[PDB]
């Protein structure tokens, strides 16, 4: 009320942990006693596409454009 | 020979173009379709 | 300094008129150069004794 | 050279355009050549057709020939904003392109540019206070093989000098029009000098082939 | 059955037949960096940034659309490799201007970071620096197209999801101006997504435009409401 | 083997140079057109291949892909989508006009070579590019297809046999990139003229995606002529590589400007003086020889005196071999002034789908723009080497690899000129 | 070159010369700077909030 920032009860409130696998993330977890909400992976799809595609003849995956 | 053969382009006219490509249009097999009429049917 | 401006910021003439030097003056100071990984250790006299940083 | 439109009226669609039905005939045989499914092939035959109806191409005419192609009209503009032969600028009856690159410059163009110049009175690249005199100097059109050239609507003239200038200029303003071809003698692409070329009647199919 | 086998520097792995490269390469972890392919769209190859030494030919080759032929070798570190880094990222920041201030995309650059990691540092090109006037697009999307790289990833994306065609390439040589001709306010939808597409600082928010730098703004996690597909 | 080669008469693959006799395909059959080409059609376009890889044709337009690996990848057997032949007749290479003398005073010979062409690979039709400066030249094709349709024997059902073959003629809208590869390909598409990428051919997808090819028109003219010839006769001119004749035209700094027909090799002074009136000044007058046309480095003094105009002789002085503009430029003209008035050539005209050929043309502009007022340093000299031997390769098209080469010439050859150009700058503003 | 007052500084009988480009708030070692922008009326981008800690800082 002075300044105009963000003040917080929250001592916890900028703590992050970067790890490398989800086993030892949720060892952790449960080794230090808080309960944990585990999101899973999700990798970019793979495709199939190819510039002889963008220039079809009778399909219809065409440039329009250029 | 030495002598000009042509001339027979003198005569151009400006629409002449667009004459040949107009009178020449018979014999011509169907420029094969694909589908849709258009990209954006 | 060292004539490695993706090291050191270059200085103002360069700065103000390059494309370069701009580029790596921002973000030289926004992000931090990036540090390969591996752990070193080194230590200098200082006038009490070794002054080691790890 | 100013490629957003920015409309200024005697543009401003509409502008009323139309075309002659006998130039409806011209449209069909055009997108009857290109095959079937693929349309939108004969955009610039058509933007062609449209410039040589209307000496230059509004951008009603752009509308018009999006609606008679059934395209969107953004290829349109893109080949309109991207070749050469377009101009989007209104000009007058007789164009000039005064071609000077590679053989032409270095063949002495210069005189024909202070020529043009002092002749016309208008500067390179602008228009004039008429019709019929829209300059602009241009790149390498491909006739190389002679003195810096000058293209008028469809044609040519090579081996220039200033009085032909004032002659072919001159003349222009009379309306009487001088021939495509080359000048001082030479009546083709030739070797001038003592006749370097074939002067025997060829014969043929008559002698010697193998397999035919 | 359907494996191709390519080393990526004597690493041995397998290529699926028909893909690129770069997919390749992102599989075994290489981030080929990257300026006009995007996995969301079709592959262009005008931004060059992804050329790589394959072995055997004297000519660089680019990455996002090469097919893969059996047996390969793939350096990415070798010495032209990174001298045609080199050219091409210093023949991107000449007519690019001096913007990073005023820009809206300082801590999210591409140029910025790829220009740190692998460009070079004394600039040359003294004089020049054309600039191209920006338009006016719509009212919620800011627009200054003189940062425009002509990168033609928003017209791909325009064409291909949008399917909308306003968005065009004018000019030829330095002269291509990115854009609608005619004028016309461009509004459909997800013209919003755009602004996530273009990778320089040329297409930006225009409500949030001078707020903040995201550096200091913290990420956080959340699900979407006001449609059912979040 | 030829003591360097010259011209012997009636071994002209084509006469009628300008004006001559008449112009029909009356004259085309006295000229030698029309002539017992259906026994050389009914025999199998496997033999008519033969007949070309016996000639020996290097292909042309400066490029170097020979005719016959190209039109053998185009025997690909036939699937549901049909074939297609484009005959491409832009003229880029500012100093040309190489085909402009052949659509102008013969194109019988082109019906000829494409209707040979179209039976030769599977082709079905033949869409034949002209460029958008050529309207009149245009209209006497249009004259001579008239003609060749009004003769009942091309069109539908050729030679009598039954065997239909259409050709059309699609005009230019004027560039230096539709007479390219590919750039060509999608200008007949409707969209805008712009290369796609190579490792697709366009013996694979081509034009929207059939097994097509493109061809330059002086193989479409030398096609029938071999067919209805000896095998090897076009190939005892010149060497083992490249065979036969080429349009060596000076288009450009000699007394009568012209164009000749020559075997593939010749004496270069011969050349130049012996068949083209004389260089303007006398032999000694000169700065330096550009052949090629515009996408080749230039050729000094002390090495065109002794440099013989092959391929492989051209190959061997670092240069490519092009067509009709195998010119001089005298010592009285700058060579920087035209090599910039080139370079702003090729920023007026290219496509802007490479990153790097925009740009370098660009930076080439400009500092030849500092180059011809002097205002730079040796450094930059040698930036703009360095900057050259980036671009090079490095594109789609060789239209960037056509700006970086005169720029390598004139940095290899004619060094002296613009460190005396930069003194003279440091003496006026000092 | 002495480190003192914190002033600010202005163009020749010109606006303010701020941007709000965030710089110093992004170096500042006790991040004392405190900056929220927002563009004005005109068009060019500019602040709100500019405030400078001095008990954090450390000059
Ligand atoms: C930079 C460049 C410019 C070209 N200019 C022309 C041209 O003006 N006219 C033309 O017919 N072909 C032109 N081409 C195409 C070449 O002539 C090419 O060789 C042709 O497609 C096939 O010729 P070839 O089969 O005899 O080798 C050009 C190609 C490139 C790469
Ligand atoms: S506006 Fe952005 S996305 Fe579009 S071409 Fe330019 S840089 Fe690329
Ligand atoms: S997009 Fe351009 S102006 Fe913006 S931060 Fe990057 S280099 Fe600077
Ligand atoms: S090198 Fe230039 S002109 Fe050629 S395809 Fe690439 S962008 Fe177009
Ligand atoms: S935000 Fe900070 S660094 Fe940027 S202009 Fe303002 S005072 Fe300078
Ligand atoms: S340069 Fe003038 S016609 Fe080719
Ligand atoms: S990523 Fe391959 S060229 Fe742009």
């Amino acid at each position: 009320p002075l300044m105009g920032w963000a003040s917080t009860a929250d001592p916890l409130s900028n703590l992050v942990l970067t790890f490398s696998t989800k086993e030892d993330a949720i060892a952790f977890a449960e080794k230090n006693g808080w309960s944990y909400d585990v999101e899973e992976r999700k990798v970019p799809k793979p495709k199939s596409k190819s510039y002889g595609a963008n220039f079809s003849w009778n399909k219809r995956t065409r440039v329009s454009t250029k | 020979n030495t002598t000009y053969k042509n001339l027979q382009h003198h005569d151009y006219s400006t629409y002449t173009f667009l004459d040949l490509n107009l009178d020449l249009s018979k014999f011509r097999m169907p420029q094969p379709s694909s589908g849709r009429e258009s990209p954006r049917h | 300094k060292v004539d490695d401006a993706k090291v050191s910021p270059p200085k103002r003439a360069e700065m103000k008129t390059s494309m370069e030097s701009l580029i790596h003056h921002f973000k030289l100071y926004t992000e931090g150069y990036q540090v390969p990984p591996g752990a070193t250790y080194t230590a200098i006299e200082a006038p009490k004794g070794e002054f080691g940083v790890y | 050279a100013l490629f957003v439109h920015r409309d200024t009226p005697k543009n401003n669609p509409e502008t009323p355009f139309d075309f002659t039905p006998e130039n409806y005939k011209r449209i069909e045989a055009i997108v009857k050549n290109y095959p079937e499914g693929h349309k939108a092939a004969a955009v610039l035959p058509v933007l062609d057709l449209a410039q040589r109806q209307n000496g230059w191409l509004p951008i009603s005419a752009m509308n018009k020939v999006a609606e008679i192609l059934q395209v969107p009209p953004m290829r349109v503009y893109e080949v309109a904003t991207f070749y050469t032969m377009y101009n989007r600028k209104p000009v007058g009856k007789y164009h000039i392109q005064v071609c000077t690159t590679t053989p032409c410059m270095l063949r002495n163009s210069d005189s024909i540019l202070e020529a043009i110049q002092k002749k016309l009175g208008i500067k390179v690249g602008e228009t004039t206070p008429d019709k019929l005199f829209t300059l602009i100097e241009v790149e390498c059109l491909g006739a190389c093989v002679n003195a810096p050239m000058v293209q008028i609507n469809d044609n040519y003239y090579e081996d220039l000098t200033p009085k032909d200038i004032e002659e072919i200029i001159d003349e222009l303003k009379a309306g009487k029009i001088p021939k495509p071809g080359p000048r001082s003698g030479r009546f083709s692409c030739e070797p001038a000098g003592g006749l370097t070329s074939l002067t025997e009647p060829p014969k043929g199919p008559g002698f010697g082939v193998q397999a035919g | 059955s359907n494996l191709i086998e390519v080393f990526v520097d004597g690493q041995s792995v397998m290529v699926e037949p028909g893909t690129t490269v770069l997919q390749a390469c992102e599989k075994v972890g290489m981030q080929i960096p990257r300026f006009c392919y995007h996995e969301r769209l079709s592959v262009a190859g005008n931004c060059r940034m992804c050329l790589v030494e394959i072995e055997k030919a004297p000519k660089v080759v680019a990455a996002c659309a090469m097919p893969v032929m059996k047996g390969w070798n793939i350096l990415t570190n070798s010495e032209k490799t990174k001298k045609a880094r080199e050219g091409v990222m210093e023949f991107l920041l000449a007519n690019h201007p001096l913007d990073c201030p005023i820009c809206d995309q300082g801590g999210e650059c591409d140029l910025q970071d790829q220009s740190m990691m692998f460009g070079s540092d004394r600039s040359r090109f003294l004089e020049g620096k054309r600039a191209v006037e920006d338009k006016n697009i719509g009212p919620l999307v800011k627009t200054i197209m003189t940062r425009c790289i002509q990168c033609t990833r928003c017209i791909r994306f325009a064409s291909e999801i949008a399917g909308v065609d306003d968005l065009g390439t004018t000019g030829r040589g330095n002269d291509m101006q990115v854009g609608t001709y005619i004028e016309k306010m461009f509004m459909s939808e997800l013209s919003g997504n755009i602004i996530d597409i273009c990778p320089v600082g040329a297409l930006t928010s225009k409500p949030y435009a001078f707020t903040a730098r995201p550096w200091e703004t913290r990420k956080t996690e959340s699900i979407d409401v006001m449609d059912a597909v979040g | 083997k030829t003591s360097f080669g010259s011209l012997k008469d009636e071994d002209r693959i084509f006469t009628n140079l300008y004006g001559r006799h008449d112009w029909r395909l009356k004259g085309a059959q006295s000229r030698g057109d029309w002539y017992k080409t259906k026994e050389i059609l009914l025999k199998g376009p496997d033999w008519i291949l033969g007949e070309v890889k016996t000639s020996g044709l290097r292909g042309r337009g400066g490029a170097g892909f020979p005719t016959g690996l190209k039109w053998s990848f185009m025997n690909k057997p036939s699937d549901g989508r049909p074939k297609y032949l484009v005959v491409n007749a832009d003229e880029g290479e500012p100093g040309t006009c190489k085909d402009r003398e052949i659509i102008r005073h013969d194109p019988h010979k082109l019906v000829e070579g494409c209707l040979v062409g179209g039976r030769a690979m599977g082709a079905r039709a033949a869409y034949i590019y002209i460029r958008g400066e050529f309207y009149n030249e245009a209209s006497n094709l249009q004259v001579a297809i008239r003609e060749a349709y009004e003769a009942g024997l091309i069109g539908k059902n050729a030679c009598g046999s039954g065997y239909d073959f259409d050709v059309f003629v699609v005009r230019g809208a004027g560039a230096y990139i539709c007479g390219e590869e590919t750039a060509l390909i999608e200008s007949i598409e409707g969209k805008q003229g712009k290369p796609r990428l190579k490792p697709p051919f366009p013996a694979d997808v081509g034009v929207f995606g059939c097994p097509t090819t493109v061809a330059n028109v002086e193989t479409v003219a030398v096609s029938p002529t071999i067919c209805r010839r000896g095998g090897a006769w076009f190939a005892s001119f010149g060497r083992e590589r490249n065979s036969g004749t080429k349009l060596f035209n000076i288009s450009g700094h000699v007394n009568n400007p012209c164009t000749v027909e020559e075997e593939m090799s010749v004496p270069l002074k011969e050349l130049i003086e012996k068949h083209a009136g004389g260089v303007t000044g006398g032999w000694d007058n000169l700065l330096a020889v550009i052949p090629g046309g515009s996408s080749t480095p230039l050729i000094p003094k002390s090495v065109c005196e002794t440099v013989l105009m092959d391929f492989d002789a051209l190959i061997q002085a670092q240069t490519g071999l092009g067509t009709a503009a195998v010119i001089v430029m005298d010592r009285s003209t700058d060579i920087v002034k035209a090599i910039a008035r080139l370079i702003e050539f090729y920023k007026h005209e290219s496509c802007g789908q490479c990153t790097p050929c925009r740009e370098g043309v660009d930076w080439m502009n400009k500092v030849m723009a500092r180059f011809v007022r002097g205002d730079a340093r040796p450094a930059e000299i040698d930036s703009l080497w360095e900057i050259s031997k980036q671009i090079e390769g490095h594109t789609i098209c060789a239209l960037g690899d056509g700006a970086a080469w005169p720029v390598q010439g004139l940095i290899r050859h004619f060094r002296p000129e613009l460190e005396e150009r930069m003194q003279r700058f440091a003496q006026q503003h000092q | 070159r002495f480190r003192g007052e914190h002033a600010l500084r202005r163009y020749p009988s010109g606006e303010e010369r701020c941007i709000a480009c965030k710089l110093c708030e992004a170096v500042c070692p006790a991040q004392a700077i405190t900056i929220e922008a927002e563009p004005r009326a005109d068009g060019s981008r500019r602040t709100t909030r500019y405030d400078i800690d001095m008990t954090k800082c450390i000059y």
